[PDB]
């Protein structure tokens, strides 16, 4: 059983809890606003390099190396939901204008495709996972919903308070991570696909 | 002689697998992407005993520090993507910015190598971009795979002989 805040005020608390321990570095906490700032471009790159650093230019790779290392400095007390939304293209290129029917709903062909190709299966995420202690209004609207359960002692940072940049209950987790998709399945509204997925860890561990 | 030589690309692109080919004659699938090792083996190169050291790269984890000491010792480089993935063609030049930025030798021994060759029915990259790329960077573009053995043993043995051209001078 994993943790699930139902309040933002409560989450916000919970949050700040974790933050009040971390502890960071003037160059982790300028590495982790910098994310907020350009997640696309860093996570596009490790994205694009499956996860392979070497080719990337002084200043991206010192706020990686910064980023990976942050993480020893933030960890979850406790089995956690955490939360992001996705856009089509997270599918996979085949998805990015073939998921929604005209009506906006999901095409059941298309999710039986998507199901077939992730449920019951690990996916390694390359980049940087920004998620949300809570399903905010800039994940919200998103045609896939992705409920991440995070256990106990996993790396994981409350970042809200580090940059205006932040999402609303920032949770950010190490890149090159794991998790293993356990169900899929449609909002009743038809709108969207909801996945539960346990995350796994990450193969980013320096000492 | 030494010729040390360092595998790069982007994760995926068979590295591992080109050098588990050209080091055993195997064709190793889903080596540990992660996993970084160093080889060595003597080879006969033009009628001269020579060891040829590769270094196969993971590079997930591969901080500035830990690069730039291996793009520095390495003496030549195997520059490899996937035929099959534009993405990893297009990070080419990163990498090679890189050995550039640390090396400042532009006439550094350096083979473009569009791996996956058997995958032909997948390709997302053209010869031609490739090419002309290789073409603008002075530098030889082959094609291998790791799976049939296309062109294994020459990107090495290539890449041995430019290293040892460049050794030649001094
Ligand atoms: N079909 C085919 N597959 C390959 C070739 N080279 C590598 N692979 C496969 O592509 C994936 C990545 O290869 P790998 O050697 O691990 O790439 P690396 O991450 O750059 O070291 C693995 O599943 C390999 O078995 C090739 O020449 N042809
Ligand atoms: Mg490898």
């Amino acid at each position: 059983t994993y943790q699930e805040f139902t309040n933002i005020d409560q989450a916000k608390a919970w949050g700040n809890a974790q933050y009040k321990k971390y502890g960071l570095s003037k160059s982790e906490k300028e590495a982790i606003v910098s994310y907020t700032k350009s997640a696309s471009e860093i996570n596009g790159k490790l994205r694009q390099n499956k996860g392979v650093i070497n080719g990337f230019p002084s200043n991206l790779i010192k706020q990686v190396e910064l980023l990976d290392k942050s993480f020893n400095k933030m960890k979850t007390p406790e089995n956690i939901m955490l939360f992001r939304g996705d856009d089509p293209a997270y599918l996979g290129t085949e998805f990015q204008n073939t998921l929604l029917n005209s009506n906006g709903t999901i095409n059941k062909t298309a999710f039986e495709k998507a199901k077939a190709k992730f449920l019951n299966k690990d996916r390694l995420e390359y980049g940087y996972i920004s998620t949300s202690l809570m399903n905010v209004s800039q994940f919200a609207g998103r045609p896939i919903i992705t409920k991440f359960k995070v256990a106990k002692g996993s790396k994981a940072g409350y970042i809200d308070p580090i940059s205006a940049f932040a999402g609303q209950l920032e949770m950010l987790l190490p890149r090159h991570s794991t998790y293993h998709i356990d169900d899929m399945r449609l909002s009743s509204d038809g709108k969207q696909i909801i996945i539960t997925a346990t995350m796994m860890g990450t193969a980013i561990n320096p000492k | 002689a030494l010729h040390k030589v360092i595998m790069v690309g982007s994760g995926g692109v068979g590295k591992s697998a080109l050098t588990l080919q050209f080091m055993y004659d195997e064709f190793v699938e889903d080596y540990e992407p992660t996993k970084a090792d160093s080889y060595r083996k003597k080879v006969v190169l033009d009628g001269e005993e020579v060891q040829i050291d590769i270094l196969d790269t993971a590079g997930q984890e591969d901080y500035a520090a830990i690069r730039d000491n291996y793009f520095r010792s390495g003496e030549g480089f195997l520059c490899v993507f996937s035929i099959t993935e534009m993405e990893s063609f297009a990070a080419t030049a990163d990498f090679r910015e890189q050995i550039l930025r640390v090396k400042e030798d532009e006439n550094v021994p350096f083979l473009l190598v569009g791996n996956k060759s058997d995958l032909e029915d997948k390709r997302q990259v053209s010869v031609e971009e490739a090419k002309n790329r290789a073409e603008q960077w002075n530098v030889n573009y082959v094609e291998t795979s790791a799976k049939t053995r296309a062109n294994v043993d020459k990107v090495f043995f290539d890449l041995m002989r430019e290293i040892r051209a460049r050794k030649m001078e001094d």
